[PDB]
């Protein structure tokens, strides 16, 4: 997720797991956080921006979201 | 076996923390340690102290003693000739 506000925002994740499985879990989280920082390549990121691309176009649909919008 | 997910049972306690770059390592140290040291030392020293002047008392009298032993006495040679 990320939540903008006018100065400042919160840039993380959420997750829920069963209690003998949060270790793991976290340990996950953050070693993708590290490989994008270090390692990122071109086709994953392609990836990404084609699901953005659909999000954004599939979330104005109807009179309701672009009133809000 | 004992490991942190399984340890024991508990309901309802929150807690709270910073980071340690967010505080000071050695916050307030003479207006709070100093006193709280003191009183450490006020609440044992009784439990403690005692013993040890006991044997300090003891060690100097068997030291005394044991050098008062050695010197020549001199009804051992005076009382009979």
């Amino acid at each position: 997720f990320s939540i903008c506000y006018a100065d400042t925002g919160l840039l993380g994740a959420h997750f829920v797991c069963d209690r003998m499985k949060i270790d793991d879990m976290m340990f996950v989280l953050q070693g993708q956080w590290m490989r994008l920082c270090t390692s990122a390549t071109e086709s994953e990121v392609a990836r990404g921006k084609n699901i953005l691309r659909n999000a954004l176009v599939s979330h104005l649909d109807g009179t309701t979201p672009v009133c809000e919008d | 076996g004992r490991e942190f997910g399984n340890l024991t049972r508990i309901r309802h306690v929150i807690s709270y923390s910073l980071s340690p770059l967010e505080q000071r390592a050695l916050p307030h140290v003479l207006s709070k340690g100093v006193p709280n040291m003191l009183r450490r030392v006020r609440e044992s020293f009784f439990r403690v102290v005692p013993q040890f002047v006991v044997f300090y008392l003891l060690y100097t009298w068997g030291t005394e003693e044991f050098e008062k032993s050695k010197r020549k006495n001199p009804a051992a040679y005076e009382n009979d000739k």
